[PDB]
């Protein structure tokens, strides 16, 4: 079991939007099909927040400007609406084979 | 006039017509374990049948629907006159008269009949 | 000169107790319609029965005293068992249910009498399961607490009725082994008890349809001349007064609901009948009576219970003294749907000396029949509506109170027990054993 | 509000052992389950092991297997991490903090007589609070 | 010379009568086997107590050969004596008098009852 | 003038229907064990019995009308079924299977005729369970959609025979109760319907062995001098033609693979017995039947049938037209195991005015008998390698076409009902019951 | 007295208490078992009676018939017997014989049958 | 002279039979409203009086080794047993993984290491919800998978649940030979059980026999007449059992004390399972009491009649049992429902050479039982709440002789439990069945008329 995601970096300006990618090992057709699939954004010194969950669920308090899709080996995050505050490391962690694992994670940055 | 029709007529009428019961102390039936309710009811029958007609054979009145005997009519039985017995009276009424006496007369009858049996055997040897 | 002779063959019999076997006729046979009263184990019955006219006799009967009644019960009980013996045990119905009203077309009356349960259910193979629904009426489920359970579950477990089979009551006649005998009365004013002036014998008792019932005598056999009234002690309040309309009352029954029938497979060979989803709008099950010919036959009934009663007696009715469903309610079968329609508008009077009144009904299928426990049974849904007109043609009732010699008398519908459904079909008929030997005084003596 | 508390920074040899305590409010470790994930400077997550609410689960990675195990005290008040084995890279900071998974049914296979046999599989749901986080140290 | 059970079934009829007690012999006596026992013992007794019950109450308990008092009819059998017992069969002789069977038995019931009442009657001269 | 004179004893007789019972050789047997229609609870049938014949009586026969067949068919049908009831039920058995083909050593012939499947099931211990896997033939498996399941799950739960308890056909003795008798008909050429001039009576039937088998009379009694051509109406389409041999013809049929037996423990005291292995190479089972010996039994055949349909018809033999497996092919049992042949090669064939016939053969382990549905049965693998030598006496055929024109008769084996099985062996006997009073006139007259 | 009472009496003295042996000869783990017992009562009681019926003494308990009593058979006195003997002690003397003197009394007595018919329309 | 055949129909002439009787219980038994497993309510009803008659000047040659009787006292005490079994609750779903640990809260020495407390998942009465539950089992029990045990009887058969509705206590069951036969009762006070019995008579029904399943030690029998009986197929052989009935009965009190709880566990739809609840007190073991001297007496006379067989001046000796298991090496029996099994090694001890004490037995207790020597039959005897005690009477014994050749100076005897239809032939000894054959033949100076 493996993951990977790209873009490596993102320099990005407030007010654009910016396009995630995730991978799974696994074509595992099983749980609802887009299965259980987590992300995370962290900043430096701080603990990393919760982003989407089940791949296309929203969690409390994120704005609608962030969504997610995809299924079998592969798995999308998207973002609008950038903001300041949007810098930082996004990790996508699968939740479904045991072992769980983070992902490699794309940075964000001031453009 | 049919099976049992006799019931309310005197004992000189319903001796008359002995012959359609005798008839119907048998066979009553056109011919899983629930059924063991009907068999036991065949058997039951046969059962009671061969006990009539036993009887009757120790007596000495095998195979005969009237027969007579020779053993004393105790008149402390009844001593009713033969004109009313017959002319006036049913076995239905009869049978509660003479129900105390029943089973002693059963063992005259057998007792009598022994004898015959005993009086017969020597009567041959004499030959 | 007298001496014993004997005689064989006599007329004479005496009270006995012997085991009477059922024979029907070969119509339901020959077109294979199982009828619960299996008349596959009833022998063949006769062409046309054979009475004899017992002239110049009188016989005692008593109808509380009859053996034929007990006799009776013991028969209908196995012949139910018999055919529940093959039908699919319902063991894996015993899971939790997860039910909500339904209320797509419910009128005010039926709000909240059934429900819409769905559950885990097995299924053919032995690694996989199915989630399925089902209507459930609302008195087999009880909250176990969203989640219910049926009202049986821990208690017993209930055999399906077979579909193929049929409740539809039949005619069955008792028939007399060899050297026994049935004594029929046929004294119209007979009151079940005492001396019979007129008397015959039969071979078999006239056709008996085993109508399970309460409160009412369905499709029985009406009286003559005049409204009769039978008790083992009349003037006991612990005994019921079994009632005889001279003419049939009718009442109509009926569920309007399109009910549809849903097969579910709980196993190999083994299926289980869902109530699916009812067509059109849903709404109660009643019976109709005529309230006019109802008005005249309590009319009919008072004049008699006078008799026993007294001339000024006030003679008032009342409904059931509560208790249970099943016997504060009138509870029968028609259609395989049972009915448990309440009764409270029909016995509610005061007697001093088109138009129809309805009843409610309710319907349940965890059965529970001859008061047995642990032996239930469930009743499939049924396709359609059902409807069905019947006699009424006889009550059970009950006094109660004592405060008083004779001032005001209640009657209260009863039938706390089943075989007085039956003792008033076997009322006229006796069972005698028949013994041939007779000895009686004549002159003959043996020759030789 | 479900918070969690932890223990000190610790500095330690190489080849010894660390065992972190960590504490919940409400004993919230009772009703959801408790995860470990460790960052170092420049590093991303790792994700260390779980163990489930009941008790009945203890996953754990299979770079930290046998090199770290988890227990908790009486009534989830109190849980703790060990990780023996340690090493230069071993520094780092390390996190208490809760998920929740889904219970499903994997495999189930029928019984008339005695109870039905049933195959259970967690997923992981989403980690729902974290904790102050340990700083844990490997010098000479 | 045994002609056993029904071994005279093609015998003329005099010849068939001469071994009576080898065929009167054979009418009695000689788990789902447990059912197909009782229903033919029961049987095997209820017909054969019904032919002596139809044989007693003629006035011929226990005799094979029996004679009777109720007069024969021409119209039941035209044919000679000489045939009937000599160039005749059992088998052949009931499909004859097989239309008048029933009404027989009814006349030699009646035969024995005048015998019996009349046998009691003699015996009242003491 | 004459008198009536009544005799009891006489030898008359008419046509009856009653019941039955079994006799065995009992001692011929000794060290008896356990088997269907059970040797034991049959009275042992006496070491001679007494055949008497009748001398110049004649009797009307007739073997279509015959009701020991009736009789026989409820009775072998309820000695199997009761033989069934205590054996294991393989409930547990209709779970998911995932079969894979067997290419071990198979020949093209049988390349995929038999399958390899795992499943899981309990053990003894209910909150456990194991893994385990056998090899299925493929007629017993059907896919779900590598995924199958047993081809009974979706009608009903088969029980497993128990291996103590063999097919074997023991012969059987038919005996009639007291005051009955049984009538053979002693003739060489009775064609099964009229007159029989030469007759007998019996106590008990021969040895009749209830061998069932498909359109193959096999292991049967033999015409005493011809072969004999039986039909209810020859001229009829729709009735099967009967033949029987006056020599037989032997059949050596095997199944040349070297089984394994494997024991899986399901429940408390309950093994279901796999098919373990197969030791070495595997290749179809089949009969033998020489070319020579055959070919001349069919030149008899139609030598005869030419009497019913005339000098000049031309008669062609065909395979069977089709249906199921059960009625299309000559199914049998052969040591435990059912076969199914192919028997498109002895009927083939078209007859004008050493080697050995190689029939292929299927097998099957989920077994419906009696032509019913829901009673399937489960015959456990035998280990080791089985043979069967019996020899043929007869055959069961039918014919088609011909309306107002026709030239060429052709005939097709066929018939999968039972009776017909059994029909063959009791064509000589019937059931009449004595009546033993008769009334005759004579010159004797009673003396008072 | 009583049923087999005369069991250890002279044979002689046996023979005058017949009757009180004769009534008693007829007359689901334990139900079954029942209807076995029951009936065999019925079949072996109309065995003795077919006898005593073509042999000729049906509705008797002491019987005399036509044939001669061959010496062979048992060559004791007519004093040993009915005073020095007792049924059983009879029994197990005739045994051999039992099975043929059944054949001379039931052919004896259609002899009779005939006989009888013939007198009747002969006279 | 000359003499005639003569028939003669109702003579007293009888012959060895086999037959089946039917039984005949007392009428008022069945008012005690509960049924028991031998199936008195289902039994014909007894005659009000026995009616029996002596029979003067009769020898008969009775056999109590080839006696028929106890076959079928065999087979219908089997055949009861089965069928009311039948309808009772089977414990197929307690074959599960049970995880058990010992008790010692109270725990005598002797009795350390016997009771288990065993707690398992089980279904309750939804067929989704588990319970757990837990119940206290005998070591004999249960077993270990090879902390974590299994019951004995899963990997033979399932058992069912005795219905706490029946009960086992000996009814008395009379034998009864139909119309057509009789029964032969031996009168004789010495009779040995076979040859001659100078003193004989007829019987309608046999004696209230109890059926009682026991082991080595034959309770509540009958007792003998004016001495102690030895009774041998073939006294001289090895293999043959040996059945002494004592003249004077020997009691024997015996006791659970433990005042242990029921408790019911519902595991499915209207049926229950009876678990075992925590004892109340102390944990102590279970035994019988025989008081020394009247066993020290009793065994006095048992050696003097031995004397009569082996030898006039032979040293008798007794040991404690053979060795196997133990349905065969111990004394078995139930006391109220719970079965027993009793070391009876102290009654059977010291040889022989020419007030106020006791000899306690040791008793083991089970639950999974099988009775009739059958595989795959067992049965589970629910437990009973509160000390159980019963006071019996031993009347004979099951002896077995070792077989010492050349050195007959010793003959030592061992109990044996043989088979269990030797326990019924003790009380049908003197019982025979007759076929009476009513027909006879003789010759007389009679001729028939005409
Ligand atoms: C009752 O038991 C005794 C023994 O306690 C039986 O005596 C034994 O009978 C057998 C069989 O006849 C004898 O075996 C034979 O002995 C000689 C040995 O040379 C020879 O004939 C044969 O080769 C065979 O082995 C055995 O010796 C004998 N034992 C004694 C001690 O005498 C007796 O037969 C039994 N009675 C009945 C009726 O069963
Ligand atoms: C019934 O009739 C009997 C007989 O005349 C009489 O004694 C009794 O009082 C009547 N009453 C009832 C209620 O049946
Ligand atoms: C129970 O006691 C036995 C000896 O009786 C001992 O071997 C075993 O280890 C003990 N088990 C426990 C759990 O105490």
């Amino acid at each position: 079991v493996v993951i990977t995601q790209s873009p490596l970096f993102l320099p990005v300006t407030p007010g654009e939007a910016a396009s995630l990618s995730c991978k799974c090992s696994h074509s595992l057709q099983h749980s609802t099909g887009a299965n259980y699939l987590a992300w995370y954004l962290q900043r430096p010194g701080q603990t990393p927040r919760l982003l989407i969950h089940l791949a296309t669920h929203r969690a409390s308090g994120v704005p609608d400007r962030f969504s997610g899709s995809g299924s079998g080996t592969d798995f999308t995050l998207k973002i609008s609406r950038v903001e300041s505050d949007d810098v930082g490391t996004y990790y996508c962690m699968q939740g479904l084979h045991s072992p769980w694992t983070f992902g490699q994670g794309t940075k964000v940055e001031i453009k | 006039l049919g099976f049992l029709g006799a019931a309310g007529s005197t004992m000189g009428a319903a001796s008359m017509t002995l012959t359609v019961q005798a008839r119907n102390l048998l066979s009553g039936i056109v011919q899983t374990v629930w059924g063991i309710k009907q068999l036991q009811a065949r058997v039951l029958a046969v059962e009671r049948y061969l006990r009539d007609q036993q009887l009757l054979g120790i007596w000495g009145c095998s195979g005969k629907l009237i027969c007579c005997t020779n053993v004393p009519w105790n008149s402390s039985w009844s001593n009713r006159n033969l004109s009313e017995i017959w002319d006036n009276m049913t076995w239905l009424q009869w049978d509660k008269e003479i129900s105390n006496y029943t089973q002693i007369i059963y063992g005259l009858l057998e007792e009598s009949q022994n004898q015959q049996e005993k009086n017969e055997q020597d009567l041959l040897a004499l030959d | 000169n007298l001496w014993v002779t004997v005689y064989y063959g006599v007329p004479v019999w005496k009270d006995a107790e012997t085991t009477l076997f059922c024979a029907s006729d070969a119509k339901a046979y020959e077109t294979e319609k199982h009828n619960v009263w299996a008349t596959h184990a009833c022998v063949p019955t006769d062409p046309n029965p054979q009475e004899i006219h017992l002239e110049n006799v009188t016989e005692e009967f008593n109808m509380w005293k009859n053996n034929m009644v007990e006799q009776m019960h013991t028969d209908i009980i196995s012949l139910w068992d018999q055919s529940l013996k093959p039908c699919v045990k319902l063991t894996p119905l015993c899971v939790t249910l997860q039910c909500t009203n339904v209320t797509n077309n419910i009128t005010d009356d039926m709000r909240g009498e059934l429900k819409n349960c769905s559950f885990n259910m097995t299924t053919e193979l032995r690694d996989k399961k199915q989630k399925v629904y089902s209507l459930f009426y609302r008195l087999d489920v009880v909250q176990i607490n969203k989640e219910y359970r049926l009202i049986n579950c821990n208690t017993s477990a209930c055999t399906q009725a077979c579909p193929k089979v049929s409740f539809e009551p039949i005619p069955i006649h008792y028939c007399a082994p060899a050297g026994f005998a049935i004594l029929k009365c046929k004294d119209k004013k007979f009151n079940g008890t005492g001396p019979c002036p007129s008397v015959s014998t039969v071979q078999c008792t006239h056709g008996i349809k085993p109508v399970v019932s309460t409160q009412l005598l369905l499709n029985g056999s009406l009286a003559e001349e005049e409204v009769m009234i039978r008790s083992e002690n009349i003037t006991n309040n612990a005994k019921n007064i079994l009632v005889q309309f001279n003419t049939p009352v009718q009442i109509n029954c009926t569920r309007p609901n399109n009910n549809t029938r849903k097969s579910i497979r709980i196993g190999p060979g083994q299926a289980f009948y869902a109530t699916g989803d009812i067509i059109g709008d849903i709404r109660q099950a009643h019976c109709n009576v005529s309230k006019a010919t109802w008005n005249e036959t309590l009319g009919k009934v008072v004049k008699q219970l006078r008799k026993h009663f007294g001339n000024n007696t006030i003679i008032r009715f009342a409904n059931s003294s509560g208790g249970d469903l099943e016997v504060t309610t009138h509870s029968f079968n028609c259609g395989g749907e049972f009915f448990y329609c309440n009764t409270s508008g029909l016995f509610n009077s005061t007697w001093i000396s088109n138009d129809s009144i309805t009843l409610p009904c309710r319907i349940k299928q965890i059965i529970n029949m001859w008061q047995r426990i642990g032996q239930c049974m469930y009743a499939p849904p049924i396709q359609g509506v059902i409807r069905c007109v019947s006699n009424i043609t006889g009550l059970i009732l009950t006094r109660d109170g004592g405060s008083t010699n004779s001032t005001t008398e209640t009657f209260r519908p009863g039938g706390g027990d089943m075989r007085d459904n039956w003792r008033s079909e076997l009322y006229k008929y006796k069972v005698v054993k028949i013994e041939p030997l007779g000895v009686a005084p004549t002159r003959c003596k043996r020759r030789v | 509000q479900v918070q969690l508390v932890q223990s000190g920074a610790e500095v330690k040899k190489p080849g010894s052992s660390v065992k972190v305590s960590c504490k919940a409010s409400g004993n919230s470790f009772s009703n959801h389950d408790v995860h470990w994930v460790r960052q170092a400077t420049g590093q991303g997550l790792e994700w260390m092991g779980w163990m489930s609410h009941e008790g009945d689960k203890t996953g754990l990675a299979q770079k930290f297997q046998g090199r770290v195990t988890i227990t908790r005290d009486s009534g989830a008040s109190t849980v703790y991490m060990e990780l023996r084995g340690l090493t230069a890279d071993d520094t780092a900071i390390y996190y208490c903090l809760t998920g929740s998974k889904h219970r499903l049914s994997d495999y189930f296979l029928y019984n008339e007589y005695g109870p039905n046999y049933e195959e259970w599989g967690d997923y992981l749901a989403t980690l729902d609070v974290w904790g102050h986080g340990t700083a844990v140290t490997v010098s000479s």
